[PDB]
């Protein structure tokens, strides 16, 4: 038998780690990025 | 004087059985409000698609053919005060447009403040009764030429 039991934070590779929060990290800076476009659209709106 | 000046270049909207707004052809645009509800009249200037603002409280569009009527120029030079108006004259004093009591109801919410020579300068869009004198939430143009909106406390679209 194993000598130890399979745990999530474990079993995923870390080249598979690199992949999934690199694509993730690509949506969360399209979002940051969408954020701040709406932040300069909220200064312009303030500015006229 | 601004009456005939501004006849045929001014189209009302109608609300289905009345008006209940004014639009105006400024530079080739079919600029009229967005709080006044209903279908501009026409053929030539009703089937364009028009494009919302919802900052300005305007919606512009195109003309396909009127280009050579379609004669509105815009212009943000501007001295400070005595300027011709559909219904009387109005007043541009300490950097507010103004206007006598009373005059302006439902149906003219889009109507143009023309100049000494027949330039549009202001587009009406409400006002309120407060101060010395009432005063009117109006899209014009600052001193750089890029639209801007004047708007006092409580001017709710009369």
């Amino acid at each position: 038998p194993h000598k130890v039991d399979q745990e999530f934070q474990a079993a995923v590779s870390k080249t598979s780690w690199n992949w999934l929060l690199a694509l993730f990290g690509g949506a969360s800076s399209l979002i940051v990025v969408g954020l701040i476009v709406l932040v300069c659209s909220s200064m312009l709106i303030n500015t006229r | 004087m601004c009456m005939k000046l501004e006849s045929d270049k001014t189209f009302p909207i109608m609300l289905n059985g009345q008006v209940n707004g004014y639009a105006c052809v400024v530079g080739g645009r079919l600029m009229k409000p967005l709080h006044v509800e209903g279908k501009i009249d026409n053929e030539q200037l009703a089937a364009v698609k028009l494009k919302k603002a919802s900052m300005y409280d305007l919606e512009y569009g195109d003309v396909p053919q009127n280009m050579k009527s379609d004669t509105l120029q815009y212009t943000s030079d501007k001295p400070p005060g005595f300027y011709n108006w559909h219904h009387g004259a109005v007043q541009y004093e300490n950097g507010r447009f103004t206007v006598p009591r009373g005059v302006g109801g439902k149906g003219d919410s889009g109507r143009p403040i023309l100049d000494n020579r027949g330039r549009v300068v202001a587009i009406v869009l409400g006002g309120a009764n407060e101060g010395t004198r009432t005063a009117l939430s109006v899209v014009t143009w600052n001193q750089k030429g890029v639209t801007i909106k004047d708007t006092p406390e409580g001017s709710e679209p009369w």
